[PDB]
């Protein structure tokens, strides 16, 4: 009768068909990850192109059905998810070319081998070749060379890529009436029609720069830290009043800090919290790391894993006859399929890694009640911000005693907290500057802001005002830096990390504040909560039925992504680095004064 | 006194294949002695839930007929076989009354009726232009009308066919896996009542 009963009745056949074929397309991807043959690459190719083909019949046949005259909330938002033309709307060339565009660019940074010149006889791949020597290596030359080989390489192969990219991806989206392509990223966060919880593609961006300059006072004290424990280890590279060079970061890029911990420890002579050699010496095997994982999921009150999450996954290394991709990941199969693919070791890290799973396996039980289309967290930010507050909460001292890991006659004192949270700082709080640098350099380059011939001139600009990084030698633009990352070459939005990292830290508050956590904020764990549990399967049921805004209401009590948690949760820390950073300098200068 | 004749109760429970939930099969059970303890008793069924009439004087009372319809379903789905319920297979595959006095068994077979490839051959009407009533059978494969335009026949747009397929897959969630399920309906007419329970000598 009506046009909105139509497009119900579209929905349903789309969503039974629909729910089957991403289950068909999404067991052959478990069967290729798992066994790594030809063959299986082949039937994953055959499904994903049926599964590509039938997503494009649909859009096809979902458009003709106009939004204005549909009323219901959530008919509209998965028509509005359904009638997305993507690269569709583009022609058959132009299309055909992107995609070669973008298998090329996969092909070159996964292949990438770099090694010395006059020594050509074997080469180092990126992981794990370079990755040991840039998250090991003390030697000022070697990590130099190993930076600016893989620079030259990967970004005079990828530069004309990439400027072939941005143009082809910016005619899409003016073609899907967007601004640009970073509108078109930003759409994500687009909450339209609902009274007082509406979000802007526009106010991402304000607020993003409101949160960041709060951030900032953190991330200048850490910084002057980082650069006098840099320079204690290298002591005439590294100036006083300068920027950090950028191959001293210990990661390929600078994205995470967290290979610094040993040379920037603050007491070395206390004691680490390491629990790997206890579960050695009990012989914990995979199996009991995640029962113990289920263990807290069950105390917090949520539901435990099913028969066939036990049955199907994968929580070892197979062998060598059978090869397997190495990388942990939770997989949504469709259908109540759950699983897990995890080379698990003997480790406080994977231990880790099993509760962050767990938590994105958890997320994604919990809206297994909506409909297909509607299955995913209300934004990106959501579903790695649901696993990163268990790996919170599963690396407390607390949990360690409260599982036997750690010794009951445990001494906690102010230091081991302290360099704790240090350690926590050079995870999370480093990666935000070059996480909100990257995002705001690629939205100046879809935006037009930056001309093809100023792009390296500006990027470098950026990282002195806002990472306080400075290029070892200056680079002209046969170079694509930025290119060199794994997200920014295969097209990715890396605006999900910043936005994880502060929703991690809101709901941290939240689920203590639930649980009657009377300590800091870092002390808190939330086992044994009942309430807590249920504060958290209020936002975890509704999926992207509701908007992320109205979700963020439910945890939290607040309409917007707010950064007092994050600075709350680093206080004892911050006073710590402003009493110590007494007679050094806070702040940098963009000047060339270390090295250029 | 010295009773024979038992109830063909081995060809409804243990039959090798069952019928699709649009096309269930019925079997009328006349004139014969119904055991009911050994249903009962047995730890194969998972749903055991009786409508109007209690499992324990099953075994004392007569009745004139038994239906037995016999379909597949989905986990989640065995909830909705109950009176008064709403959904996809009340309304447009199973349709039970109100006053309905009778039993719902279901076990789950997830052995039997899910293969590694996708077992297809089990259909679910999704779409009809009104409710059933209750023991209803549609098995009409015409194509549903969701618009003001004549489908003539063909799956267009807005012309959807009426029933879509499970699929089946051992590796599911105990939620999508295949329980087969079998309704008995007993119901007493002014006809003598047949159907009785075996006496205990
Ligand atoms: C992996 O693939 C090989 C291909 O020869 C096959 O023989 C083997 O059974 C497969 N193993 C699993 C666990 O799928
Ligand atoms: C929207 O449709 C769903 C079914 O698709 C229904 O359950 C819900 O009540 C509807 N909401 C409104 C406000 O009509
Ligand atoms: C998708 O593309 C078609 C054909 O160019 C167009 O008619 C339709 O309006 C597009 N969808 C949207 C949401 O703009
Ligand atoms: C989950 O918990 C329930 C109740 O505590 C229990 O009966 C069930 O066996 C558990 N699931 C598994 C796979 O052990
Ligand atoms: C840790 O506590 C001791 C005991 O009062 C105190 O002397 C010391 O200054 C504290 N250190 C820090 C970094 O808070
Ligand atoms: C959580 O509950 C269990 C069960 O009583 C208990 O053994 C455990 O110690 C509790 N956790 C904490 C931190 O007290
Ligand atoms: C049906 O099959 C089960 C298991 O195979 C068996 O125990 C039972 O005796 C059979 N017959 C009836 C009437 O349940």
């Amino acid at each position: 009768s009506t046009i909105e009963e139509q497009a119900k009745t579209f929905l349903d056949k789309f969503n039974h068909e629909a729910e089957d074929l991403f289950y068909q397309s999404s067991l052959a991807s478990w069967n290729y990850n798992t066994n790594i043959t030809e063959e299986n690459v082949q039937n994953m190719n055959n499904a994903g192109d049926k599964w590509s083909a039938f997503l494009k019949e649909q859009s096809t046949l979902a458009q003709m059905y106009p939004l204005q005259e549909i009323q219901n909330l959530t008919v509209k938002l998965q028509l509005q998810a359904l009638q997305q033309n993507g690269s569709s709307v583009l022609s058959e060339d132009k299309s055909k070319r992107l995609n070669t565009i973008l298998n090329t660019m996969s092909t070159i940074y996964s292949t990438g081998k770099v090694c010395n010149p006059d020594n050509p006889q074997e080469c180092l791949l990126l992981e794990p070749g370079l990755n040991e020597i840039m998250a090991n290596s003390l030697d000022y030359n070697e990590r130099l060379w190993a930076w600016e080989s893989w620079r030259s390489e990967v970004g005079k192969q990828l530069r004309p890529l990439y400027e072939e990219y941005v143009v082809l991806k910016n005619e899409m989206a003016r073609a899907n009436h967007y601004e640009d392509y970073g509108d078109y990223w930003r759409g994500d966060y687009e909450v339209n029609g609902v009274d007082g919880y509406d979000y802007s593609r526009g106010q991402l961006i304000e607020d993003v720069e409101h949160t960041f300059e709060e951030i900032k006072p953190l991330y200048e004290h850490l910084h002057a830290y980082v650069r006098a424990k840099l320079m204690n280890a290298y002591p005439s590279y590294i100036s006083p009043i300068g920027c950090l060079p950028a191959h001293l970061l210990g990661d390929m890029w600078g994205r995470f800090w967290t290979n610094l911990y040993s040379l920037t420890v603050p007491f070395g002579q206390k004691p680490n919290i390491d629990v790997t050699d206890a579960m050695v010496d009990q012989a914990w095997d995979a199996q009991r790391i995640f029962k113990e994982a289920e263990k807290f999921f069950v105390s917090v009150g949520l539901p435990n894993m099913t028969q066939g999450f036990w049955e199907n996954s994968m929580l070892t290394d197979p062998g060598n006859v059978q090869k397997a991709v190495c990388h942990p990941t939770a997989w949504d199969l469709g259908k109540g399929d759950f699983r897990i693919l995890m080379c698990t070791k003997v480790t406080m890290d994977d231990f880790l890694t099993a509760h962050h799973e767990m938590g994105h396996i958890q997320y994604d039980m919990a809206y297994a009640a909506q409909p297909f289309l509607l299955r995913n967290g209300a934004n990106e930010g959501f579903h790695e911000a649901v696993g990163e507050i268990m790996s919170l909460s599963a690396a407390t001292p607390k949990h360690l005693k409260s599982i036997g890991l750690l010794s009951p006659d445990f001494q906690e004192d102010n230091e081991t907290e302290i360099n704790f949270l240090l350690k926590q700082a050079l995870t999370i709080v480093g990666t935000l500057p070059f996480t909100y640098m990257l995002e705001k350099w690629r939205w100046m380059v879809f935006k037009g802001e930056i001309p093809k011939d100023q792009w390296m001139k500006k990027w470098w600009e950026m990282k002195r005002e806002i990472v306080g990084v400075v290029e070892p030698v200056p680079h002209d633009e046969t170079y694509c830096d930025p290119a060199s990352l794994f997200h920014v070459s295969n097209d990715y939005s890396f605006i999900r990390y910043y936005t994880r990292t502060l929703y991690q830290f809101q709901f941290q508050e939240a689920l203590c504040q639930a649980a009657k956590h009377e300590g800091p904020l870092h002390k808190c764990d939330i086992s044994n909560s009942t309430e807590a549990g249920q504060k958290l399967f209020n936002m975890l049921r509704l999926g992207k039925s509701e908007p992320w805004t109205l979700a963020l209401e439910n945890v939290v009590g607040a309409k917007n992504m707010n950064v007092r948690p994050l600075l709350n949760y680093f206080e004892p820390l911050f006073t710590w680095l402003k009493d110590q950073n007494k007679n050094s300098f806070v702040g940098w200068s963009t000047d060339w004064s270390p090295y250029a | 006194p010295n009773i024979t004749n038992l109830c063909p109760f081995g060809e409804v429970f243990n039959a090798t294949r069952f019928a699709s939930v649009y096309a269930w099969n019925r079997k009328r059970i006349s004139n014969c002695v119904a055991d009911y303890s050994v249903l009962y008793n047995s730890a194969s069924f998972s749903t055991f839930k009786c409508y109007g009439v209690s499992p324990t004087k099953l075994n004392d009372l007569c009745f004139t007929n038994v239906y037995a319809d016999s379909f597949v379903i989905r986990g989640d789905e065995v909830r909705q076989i109950a009176p008064g319920q709403t959904g996809k297979i009340a309304d447009y595959n199973y349709k039970l009354p109100d006053d309905f006095t009778g039993c719902v068994i279901a076990w789950n077979s997830n052995n039997l009726d899910s293969k590694v490839g996708g077992n297809y051959n089990y259909l679910y009407r999704l779409f009809r232009k009104s409710n059933l009533k209750p023991f209803e059978r549609d098995i009409s494969t015409e194509i549903y009308q969701a618009g003001s335009t004549p489908c003539n026949g063909v799956k267009g747009f807005n012309c959807y066919f009426p029933l879509q397929s499970y699929g089946f897959q051992p590796t599911y969630g105990v939620g999508y896996q295949p329980y087969r399920v079998v309704v008995l309906s007993f119901e007493l007419l002014h006809a003598p009542a047949t159907v009785c329970g075996p006496k205990k000598s």
